[PDB]
């Protein structure tokens, strides 16, 4: 009797991943109190309006 | 931010003078010597707004 034997495994696991979050934006103000164009021009992100 | 409040602008002509200004002019030699005007300047820089 004689045997034999010859056996490989070869597994290749690439992922990869990306993410790009870009936000701008640019109120401006013409007339009206100082206090009140400093407080209406700073951009709140939930209500841009 | 860039915040604006007021606009600011000197009249052109016929201005009336600080009275330190205006003595540390009058004293100042006839015979150009550098070292006083530097000390005007020094003391109250090169230019007005």
């Amino acid at each position: 009797s004689s045997h034999g034997c010859k056996e490989l495994e070869n597994a290749l696991k690439a992922a990869s991943g990306t993410q790009n979050n870009v936000l701008r934006g640019e109120p401006f103000i013409r007339g009206g109190g100082a206090g009140f164009i400093s407080g209406l021009s700073y951009l709140e992100l939930d209500n841009p309006a | 931010s860039d915040l604006e409040v007021a606009h600011y602008k000197l009249k052109p002509r016929s201005l009336m003078l600080h009275y330190e200004f205006l003595q540390r002019v009058k004293r100042l030699p006839l015979e150009y010597s550098y070292g006083e005007y530097r000390d005007l300047f020094r003391d109250f820089g090169t230019h007005y707004i």
